[PDB]
């Protein structure tokens, strides 16, 4: 027993190109299109429910997740793999700087943590590159509203708006042209909604669609009163219902 | 270049070979299982199949007692099925001394689930050839059917299949629902949706069952357990009246 | 305890040290030189536990002596003393600390100012124009506090030193044969041979 | 790849035979062993007139009673000689007695196959075996003088004389008529130099070759060159002279 | 085939075997030969000595592992010195904490357990000798017969190495005879011998060549070497 | 490509681990061993090969018990059968410290189970080269089991297993359909008797020794115990009979 | 927890990784050191693949392991670095315990100790590197000059040279290098070196470096200078003739 | 609190001659007031000829006396049946005896 | 077993180098390419940023420059994700030392340091090197402004001016024309553009694609101050250096 596996399984080859990073990418490119804009009060990520089987539970199965009150996550890939990142990033989100400055990590920081989970996985002995790509958005007091992507090679990079998976030149192409520096939170749920329609096959409602926002702080969901400071979360994720509403003026 | 098909690492294409043969392992078995929900209670049936004639048909089954429960079939070779049911059992009797309540089917699920992802990223740790169904009346979210692969993935149904002939009994079952309206059997006795599950899989699998021919699981509140040769024959024996 | 004084004058650091080294009722060496060049600018007096004190000493000194090889170039005093103080401060809380004072006297050849730091083995640091460990101080604290200028010659250092360790001599219980003086400047480490009758 | 501990068709260890190779390229050492003690010569061998052929240590003390001669890759003894150095005084601390020849010997072939990446039987750390062999002479009081092989196969055989290196197969033939059960020192001495001079490339001068001996009286000796030249110089009256 | 099959001992062959283990055996006839017999009074090994050399000694091939027991080898002697030290342990251990003489039985089991571990774990090799145990125990006299693979065997005689399958005719025949030998160790030994000699060819054992070890009802494991076996030559 | 049959957890394309098939073939390769549970116990017995007559008769033992109750006996390679003994008498002692009770043979057979499939997920060990046939009596029942290299098991009426796998399991079924009632554990020492003497044509080239033991909750109050002396020859002339 | 044995016999008897270990030494810049009757002197050539360095602060060749022993090389620079920490504590460790700096022998015998053990341990290749450590024993005039290897084989020599076209130099030192009578003067060694240099280096005044090593830890380096001027008036007994 | 020690009395006396030596001890074991036996023997012989004896707390005396015989066995194993001369049984004894400086035999021994 | 899988990221080629360590910097001649120029009052750090996009947030950005302590700052050229676990390590390493002598880490000394991990990985481990080069800008009392570069070698050494990445050849030697020890600041900045301007891959060099930064001594405090140039600010001197 015991892993002997104590050596890379990740190296360079003589073009000086890190198969696996790559091939782990390429996996990515097949996964279900999802993408994320960012407006001036808000930002946007959405992805599709490609439910694998009319028998199961959609909603039992979300791509779009919560990591800190204040930051939420999407990807492209691997869904195990995401499902598992989650868990780490919700940990780290305490272990690393909850637990020590009371506060809950900025969203830069907090992507900075996942991609060094990535990143290792790139490197350590006896594993593979994590199969996905992900879109974590979120907003901190002294930086306000961010979009970050990060990469199975660890790499991450902050946008405007950008798309990852299946679609992804058709989609950054289509956002490249309705991006603006003066958008509204709305107005990016409606580009968004709209972005994705043509990543869209089959049937496009609210119970297909699986779509959340980090804008407005939401008390209504905090669960308790009594302290100023708490004024609740800033991550909301739409419901089927919500989502019909803005597909009717679309 | 040629072992990237024998470890967990990525194919020039992005995929886990390991992980597809691992799935073939699950229909080494050949047989079929489906599980579909009451109104408050959740049945699978699954079908028993002996060959040798020197087996003791009272030890060959492939349905399991987690807890008192969550009960979960499993779809694969037995060896790979037990090491699954041990795990689980032992997973869910941690999870109530550390948390104070009964472990749900979903987390259970899940737990299961994170389990094999972890095979699908380490290479020393081989992925385990099944699939497993886990279902119970969750004291939260009633009936429940969460079913987990090789690959890590899981998910809840309303109802589901797995084995060779696992489209048709989907396509049955799909159907039925697309008629019904409704995500689950409108009865009241869980007898009448053990037969309404052994009457569909019949349907689909084009075969007639006697009462040494399947195998079945109840869970109901607070409680999972499994027919006898003869509660399955008084099932057969009552669907029989109507046909 | 035994001696262990600090005076910095205008140009350089002087360390007194007494030279007994008793134990239990007989007193085993009279010549005892409770110091070790660090660097050298940079020079170091101890008191305390039997084999920490010395033990303590040659540590450090070695550590000093290899970071000098490696960067070829010399710590400051000032870190010097903050290596010397954090390697007090771990030791506190360990299986068994080590149970050494030390006065920790330099040239700085950058500022060039001398410079003396005063460290118990709690790790407690600090910078003084002249300094004593355990009892000591009690008996010339006075007299240092009265004749203290930071404009003193190395003369006017030496004859305050001397009038303090008369006092030392007169009023304290014990006999400690007598102490070993030593200079710090910016010409490095010298002894005076001639404190015996000065 | 294949494992270092890995065996044959024919129930060899690969790692030891392809070791055995390595050593059969070492410089030649000799060691005959008479009832008035045994002597160790070895062939110097530098690799360029510039080197001081004297800083090549190829005969080391052991203890006093005990020394050897090495061949092969010698940097692979230095660990070797250290362990044998102290389990001698070790057994020594322990037992106030000296160590018998036979269990020093015994002791050091015990790291031998203590090789690996893992082999199970308790922890045996060290990529490869040692790429040397040794030549271990002694005295104890049991069983007078003594004259061991010892080789990275972990096993070890006592001879009367025996030679390895280069011109190992060559020198032992050699030995197997020229020795007798009534050897002198000065005759084995003589001996050793004359095969070494055989099978050496270069003209053996007291530069490029070394003696040294040990006996019950004084122990382990190493021969300085002064003491060597004359031995060289009586080898070569006494040969021409028939 | 066999060359993708014999990399180490961790993998089966398409046929079912371990070639590194078979490997191992081999060894083992490439060792020289050694005889063990017993009557129901006492147990003989007889070994065969071999020299690399005529200036070589020829490497000892009998170990006492206690009072009541002892073992011949052939094959690699590092790993007898492995074995035989682990068998003394046992024995050992079974008389300091149970003050009770090890059954050479239960010795036998063990060392089987021992080298079954190096058979079915990666980085390991299988042991590559075979050793040939005797022992007078609460059950009479004993011999047993130890190969790599961790297979033991309890027989009234036999022999392993190189021309093993000499002796182990005429033991096969003399039978009948020797397990009658009680009383009389001179003569089991002189069998052992006349058995020994049935697998030369090359010389003839000599005294400083021979090696004989002897165990039973009134006789503690003890061993002969050179003019001590003179008088069987 | 290929290469799928060199490591072990590998699996193939078709879902199968070829070293664990492999090792199904060193225990085919191997003596015949077989059980046959009766209606209060089971009976164990085993082929054992002469190799020639240096061989001591009745002494190289090969069925194993295991704590007080239980016994074992498997084909193939001796020493991974041994190993898989040692393991289960340490998961047995273990099990009684803890519950006081001896170890249930269902229980029992997982503990053993779950160890084998163990040694086929890692490439860094081999899988058993041995099928095991194994039982006893407990709080409710006896109970009969054999074990595959593949970590499989299941309990039943009779099993065999090794050279002579294929007579035994005919002979068994014929048993099986027989006595619907269930054998007798008296019965059942002789018919194993003969079952090895039948299975024994697949290797008649050599000479062989029998060897019977049993649990019986009235023949040997619920202990596993040996076939000795009358009781042993009594079964040997039965088979020695009824193989003519 | 990795162990794999890098260094490993072949059917030949050769460890490969020693031997493409020494490779690299080949490949690294000349080194080479003479001793003279009262001093040892070191000589190493500079690269010029880019020049545009900054030589105060990039690395220089020959180090000090104490006050009176340094250590040259050739080969892999990053590896260097290793040995030569490792030789540096050590040295401070055997003052403090054996109250006395290390012979220069000693030092030797030690990083020699440390390549050989990086040959024959799981999970690490040998050192790309060999050396040249010189310097006088405390107390001692007797000029040291020591060598070793990646295999860890050294001893002591009266001049040699390591890297490049060694080869080559050390032919110029065996017919240059008189054992009846070694450079008595300081000059007349930095000479025989610069000399030795100038066989290989092509026109390398600031491709040319020499370090001086005298009893009682007097060590010195000369300057683009000194040497321009060395290598000045050997040309001068090239052009008259 | 438990004290791991005791005292079982007894006296012993070691004599050596010119051309021998003698060992001897009383046969007596008690425990503060009582006789636990009045014949258990407290010299013995460990073979090479060399007869040994730890007096003080009878159990501490046994494991050494034990420990000491078995060290004498594995002498003969490790060193070709070499006789344990008795200077080196003597130094062994010491280094058996300060290993456990920190938790000691509570006995004199003589052989 | 393992073994089979096993790269041997650390072994030797058969000419003596080191398979990995030559291929990782393969791999940094396709990154962006970086530009370290001191002068005689400061030293400049520029690169350029490979691949964009009009949606990339610019000013919430850094792939490039870092900051290690408040005299040290480096460029990478490399894996991004590799260089910020050295980064981190760097920066603790800069504190532990300050926090033991009570004095702000030499630059040298900390170069070194990182050096010597990376060449950790170089000769134990089985892992993979980092695919990363450095150019490390900084001030220290002793030999005041510095630049060094390091790469996964492990091997580091001190320039005039530098740089790594893409195109370093030409870069070098556009560099090696216009340099001259008397420099200042200023002439560096422009230095470092118009060189990155004419090695670049893309059609111009606009701001959007660059990061600046300078460690100088402002004349008016006596002490040193590191400024990465914001977006604006990049803009601007790429105006005034005639490059619209």
């Amino acid at each position: 027993m015991t892993d002997r596996y104590s050596f890379s399984l990740t190296t360079f080859s003589p073009s000086g190109k890190l198969g696996q990073i790559d091939y782990a990418l390429t996996a990515v490119k097949q996964g279900v299109t999802s993408l994320g804009i960012k407006a001036t009060n808000g930002v946007v990520i959405a992805t599709e429910k490609k439910s694998s089987s009319p028998l199961a539970m959609s909603e039992t199965l979300s791509k779009v997740s919560l990591l800190t009150p204040d930051i939420g996550a999407v990807y492209s890939g691997m869904g195990p793999d995401y499902r598992v990142l989650v868990d780490k990033s919700r940990k780290v989100a305490h272990t690393s700087y909850k637990r020590i400055y009371g506060e809950y990590p900025p969203t830069k920081l907090l992507v900075s943590e996942v991609a060094k989970i990535m990143q290792e996985a790139t490197q350590s002995g006896g594993v593979r590159p994590f199969g996905v790509s992900l879109l974590i958005a979120g907003h901190d007091e002294f930086n306000g509203f961010s979009l970050y992507q990060v990469d199975p090679s660890g790499s991450y990079f902050p946008w405007k708006a950008t798309a990852i998976g299946k679609g992804s030149v058709a989609a950054k192409t289509f956002l490249e042209k309705r991006w603006n520096d003066e958008l509204e939170l709305e107005d990016a749920i409606h580009i968004a909604l709209l972005t994705l329609k043509e990543s869209v096959e089959g049937e496009f409602n609210g119970d297909t669609i699986e779509l959340a926002i980090i804008g407005d702080e939401n008390p209504d969901l905090l669960g308790y009163t009594g302290i100023p400071t708490d004024k609740g979360p800033r991550f909301r994720k739409l419901t089927s219902q919500e989502i019909n509403d803005r597909l009717e003026a679309l | 270049a040629g072992y990237d098909r024998h470890i967990t690492i990525f194919s020039p294409e992005g995929r886990l070979y390991q992980v597809e043969y691992a799935f073939k392992a699950t229909n080494q078995t050949n047989i079929n299982s489906l599980a579909v929900r009451g109104k408050d209670c959740t049945v699978v049936i699954s079908q028993k199949k002996v060959p040798d004639k020197l087996l003791d048909p009272t030890t060959v089954s492939y349905i399991f007692c987690i807890s008192r429960t969550i009960g979960m079939v499993v779809n694969g070779p037995i060896p790979d099925a037990r090491n699954a049911a041990l795990r689980a059992k032992a997973e869910a009797a941690e999870f109530r001394y550390k948390y104070g309540y009964d472990m749900p089917c979903d987390v259970l699920a899940k737990r299961m689930a994170n389990l094999s992802q972890i095979y699908t990223q380490r290479a020393y740790m081989r992925p385990l050839g099944v699939i497993l169904t886990f279902v119970s009346v969750d004291e939260e979210l009633g009936p429940s059917i969460y079913k987990t692969d090789p690959a890590g993935y899981y998910v809840g149904y309303k109802a589901t299949a797995t084995g060779p002939k696992q489209q048709e009994i989907t396509t049955n079952l799909e159907n039925h629902f697309k008629k019904s309206k409704i995500d689950h059997i409108n009865e009241e006795s869980w007898e009448k949706v053990v037969e309404f599950a052994i009457t569909h899989m019949i349907d689909a699998l084009g075969t007639e069952f006697s009462k040494n021919d399947l195998e079945v699981g109840v869970a109901t509140k607070d409680k999972f357990f499994t027919l006898s040769a003869e509660n399955i024959e008084e099932r057969l024996v009552a669907i029989a009246e109507q046909d | 305890m035994d001696i262990i004084l600090g005076i910095r004058v205008q140009d350089s650091v002087i360390l007194a040290s007494s030279k007994a080294v008793t134990r239990g009722i007989s007193v085993l060496k009279d010549s005892d030189d409770k110091t070790r060049q660090l660097s050298p600018h940079t020079l170091m007096s101890f008191a305390g536990e039997a084999g920490d004190t010395v033990q303590f000493a040659e540590y450090i000194q070695a550590n000093i002596q290899l970071y000098s090889i490696r960067e070829d170039y010399e710590l400051s005093p000032q870190a010097v003393s903050s290596f010397v103080r954090q390697e007090l401060a771990k030791s506190i809380r360990s299986r068994r600390p080590y149970q050494v004072n030390v006065l920790i006297g330099g040239y700085d050849k950058k500022k060039n100012k001398p410079e003396l730091y005063q460290i118990d083995y709690l790790g407690t640091k600090v910078e003084l124009p002249y300094g004593a460990h355990g009892y000591s101080g009690f008996y010339t604290f006075s007299l240092l506090d009265h004749h203290y200028r930071p404009d003193m010659t190395t003369e006017e250092g030496l004859d305050l030193l001397k009038l303090c360790v008369q006092e030392l001599e007169k009023r304290m219980p014990m006999d400690f044969k007598g102490v070993i003086v030593k200079i710090v400047d910016k010409d490095g480490i010298r002894q005076v041979d001639d404190f015996q009758a000065q | 790849d294949r494992g270092v501990s890995t065996f044959s068709p024919e129930g060899r260890l690969f790692q030891v035979e392809y070791s055995l190779e390595a050593i059969k390229l070492g410089s030649t050492a000799i060691g005959i062993a008479t009832k008035e003690g045994v002597v160790l010569g070895v062939e110097k061998r530098a690799t360029s007139p510039l080197l001081e052929s004297d800083s090549i240590e190829k005969i080391v003390e052991i203890d006093r009673h005990i020394g050897c001669a090495m061949s092969g890759l010698t940097a692979d003894a230095r660990s070797m000689i250290e362990h044998a150095r102290t389990a001698a005084v070790t057994h020594n601390l322990y037992y106030d007695e000296d160590i018998n020849v036979e269990s020093l010997t015994q002791s050091v072939c015990d790291l031998a196959l203590r090789f690996g990446e893992g082999a199970s039987g308790e922890e045996r750390l060290m990529s490869r075996p040692f790429g040397v062999a040794l030549l271990i002479a002694g005295h104890d009081a049991d069983d007078g003088y003594q004259l061991f092989h010892a080789e990275p196969s972990g096993t070890f055989y006592r001879y009367n004389a025996k030679a390895i290196g280069s011109g190992s197969e060559g020198a032992q033939a050699e030995l197997l008529n020229e020795w007798h059960s009534s050897l002198t020192l000065k005759e084995a001495e003589l001996l050793v130099l004359k095969i070494l001079k055989q099978v050496m490339e270069e003209k053996l001068d007291e530069n490029n070759a070394q003696l040294s001996c040990i006996t019950k009286q004084d122990g382990f000796k190493i021969y300085d060159n002064e003491k060597t030249a004359e031995l060289i110089k009586e080898l070569k009256e006494k040969e021409a002279a028939e | 085939f066999r060359n993708n099959y014999d990399g180490d001992t961790v993998t089966f062959s398409p046929t079912g075997r371990l070639f590194q283990v078979e490997y191992a055996l081999e060894a083992i006839k490439q060792g020289s030969v050694t005889v063990g017999l017993r009557s129901n009074t006492h147990a003989v090994l007889v070994a065969l000595k071999r020299n690399a050399d005529e200036l070589s000694s020829y490497q000892k091939k009998i170990i006492k592992c206690d009072e009541h027991m002892g073992l011949s080898l052939a094959g690699l002697a590092p790993d007898a010195r492995v074995l035989s030290n682990y068998l003394r342990q046992q024995c050992n251990y079974s008389s300091l904490v149970f003050n009770r003489k090890l059954a050479v039985e239960r010795a036998g089991h063990l060392l089987c357990d021992k080298a079954q571990k190096n058979t079915q774990s990666y980085g390991g090799r299988p042991y590559g000798v075979g050793l040939l145990i005797i022992g007078y125990d609460k059950s009479g006299a004993h011999l047993l017969e130890f190969q790599p693979s961790g297979n033991v065997t309890e027989l009234y005689g036999t022999a392993i190495g190189a021309r093993s399958q000499g002796a182990k005719t005429y033991l096969e025949r003399t039978l009948d005879t020797f397990i009658k030998i009680d009383g009389n160790p001179d003569e089991l030994i002189k069998a052992g011998v006349e058995a020994i000699s049935q697998s030369l060819r090359d010389e003839s054992l000599t005294v400083d060549n021979l090696s004989i070890a002897i165990v039973g009802k009134d006789t503690p494991f003890t061993i002969y070497d050179g003019e001590a076996v003179a008088k069987y030559i | 490509g290929t290469g799928y049959d060199l490591s072990n957890s590998v699996f193939s394309p078709d879902g199968r681990n070829f070293q664990v098939e492999y090792a199904v073939k060193a225990v085919e390769n191997g003596t015949t061993s077989i059980g046959i549970k009766c209606n209060d116990g089971v009976v164990f017995a085993v082929e054992k090969l002469i190799t020639s007559k240096l061989l001591v008769p009745q002494k190289n033992v090969k069925i194993q018990v295991v704590d007080r109750h239980i016994g074992c006996v498997y084909s193939g390679l001796i020493p991974d059968g041994r190993h898989l003994v040692n393991r289960g008498r340490e998961e047995a002692a273990s099990f009684k410290k803890l519950y006081k009770t001896p170890i249930p043979i269902p229980a029992f057979a997982d503990r053993l189970g779950q160890y084998v499939q163990a040694h086929t997920l890692y490439n860094s060990v081999r899988p058993f080269g041995v099928s095991t046939i194994f039982g006893g009596v407990d709080k409710n029942g006896a109970h009969l089991y054999m074990l595959e290299p593949s970590g499989s098991y299941w309990g039943y009426k009779g099993a065999a297993t090794g050279k002579g796998r294929q007579s035994a399991k005919a002979e068994l079924e014929k048993l099986v359909d027989h006595h619907p009632e269930g054998l007798s554990a008296r019965e059942a020492v002789k018919q194993a008797a003969k079952i090895i003497y039948l299975a024994h044509e697949d290797n008649k080239e050599k000479d062989f020794e029998l060897e019977i033991s049993w649990c019986s909750l009235s023949e040997t109050n619920g202990l596993h115990k040996f076939v000795k002396g009358d009781l042993l020859q009594e079964a040997i002339d039965f088979a020695q009979k009824e193989i003519n | 927890g990795y162990d794999r044995a890098l260094s490993i016999f072949s059917p030949d008897g050769h460890i490969f990784q020693v031997e493409y270990a020494l490779e690299a030494v080949k490949r690294g810049t000349c080194a080479v050191g003479v001793k003279g009757k009262n001093c040892v002197v070191l000589g190493c050539e500079r690269r010029s693949t880019l020049k545009l360095q900054d030589t105060r602060i990039t690395p220089s060749k020959v180090s000090k392991i104490d006050s009176h022993v340094v250590l040259s090389f050739s080969g892999l620079n990053a590896d260097s670095r290793i040995l030569i920490e490792k030789a540096r504590v050590e040295a401070q460790s055997h003052r403090l315990t054996l109250e006395d700096p290390v012979t220069v022998e000693y030092l030797t015998r030690y990083v020699a100790g440390v390549q050989q053990r990086y040959t024959q341990s799981g999970g690490v290749r040998p050192f790309g590197v060999s050396t040249l450590i010189a310097g006088f024993d405390p107390r001692d005039d007797e000029p040291k000059l020591y060598q070793t290897e990646p295999s860890g084989i050294y001893s002591s020599w009266s001049a040699q040279t390591i890297g490049r076209n060694s080869k080559t130099v050390r032919e110029f030192l065996e017919k240059n290098y008189d054992r009846k009578e070694p450079p008595a003067t300081v000059e007349e060694c930095v000479k025989l070196t610069v000399r030795s240099l100038l066989e290989v280096v092509q026109t390398g005044a600031k491709n040319i470096e020499i370090t001086v090593v005298k009893p009682d830890s007097d060590i010195v380096a000369l300057s683009s200078e000194e040497i321009n001027q060395y290598v000045t008036q050997i040309e001068q007994e090239k052009q008259e003739q | 609190q438990f004290n791991p020690y005791g005292d079982n009395g007894g006296t012993i006396l070691g004599i050596a001659g010119e051309d021998f030596a003698v060992l001897a001890g009383d046969t007596r074991n008690i425990t503060d007031y009582s006789i636990n036996s009045r014949y258990e023997p407290k010299v013995f012989d460990c073979g090479d000829n060399i007869v040994m004896s730890a007096n003080g707390f009878a159990a501490d005396g046994d494991a050494l006396v034990k420990r000491f015989k078995n060290s004498v066995k594995w002498y003969h194993f490790d060193h070709n049946d070499k006789k344990l001369s008795i200077n080196s049984a003597a130094r062994n004894i010491q280094h058996l005896l300060y290993g456990k400086r920190f938790f000691p035999y509570y006995v004199h021994t003589i052989i | 077993g393992s073994r089979r899988y096993d790269s041997r990221t650390t072994i030797f080629s058969p000419e003596g180098r080191l398979y990995q360590v030559e291929y990782a910097l393969e791999s940094i001649s396709h990154a962006g390419t970086a530009i370290g120029i001191m002068a005689s009052d400061g030293i400049v750090l520029a690169a350029e940023r490979k691949v964009t996009s009009t949606l990339l947030e610019q000013d919430t950005s850094t792939e490039k420059l870092y900051k290690l302590n408040d005299k040290i700052a480096v460029a990478v050229a490399g894996l991004t994700a590799d260089a910020e676990i050295l980064i981190n390590t760097a920066r603790i390493h800069a504190q532990n030392y300050l926090k033991t002598y009570n004095e702000d880490i030499p630059v040298e000394i900390l170069v070194r340091r990182l050096s010597d991990i990376k060449q950790g990985y170089t000769q134990h481990g089985g892992l993979r090197p980092f695919g990363v080069s450095f150019i490390y800008a900084g001030y220290d009392d002793r030999y005041g402004y510095q630049l060094y570069t390091s790469n996964p070698s492990g091997n580091y050494t001190g320039w005039k001016a530098i740089s790594v990445g893409a195109n370093t050849s030409a870069a070098q030697t556009l560099l090696q024309m216009d340099y001259k020890d008397d420099m200042k600041v200023d002439d560096a900045i422009e230095l470092a553009l118009k060189t990155l301007s004419k090695t670049t891959d893309s059609s111009a060099l606009t701001y959007d694609r660059l990061e600046f930064a300078t460690i100088r001594k402002g004349a008016n405090d006596g002490e040193v101050y590191q400024k990465i140039f914001k977006p604006q600010e990049i803009k601007d001197i790429l105006v005034k250096t005639g490059i619209t």
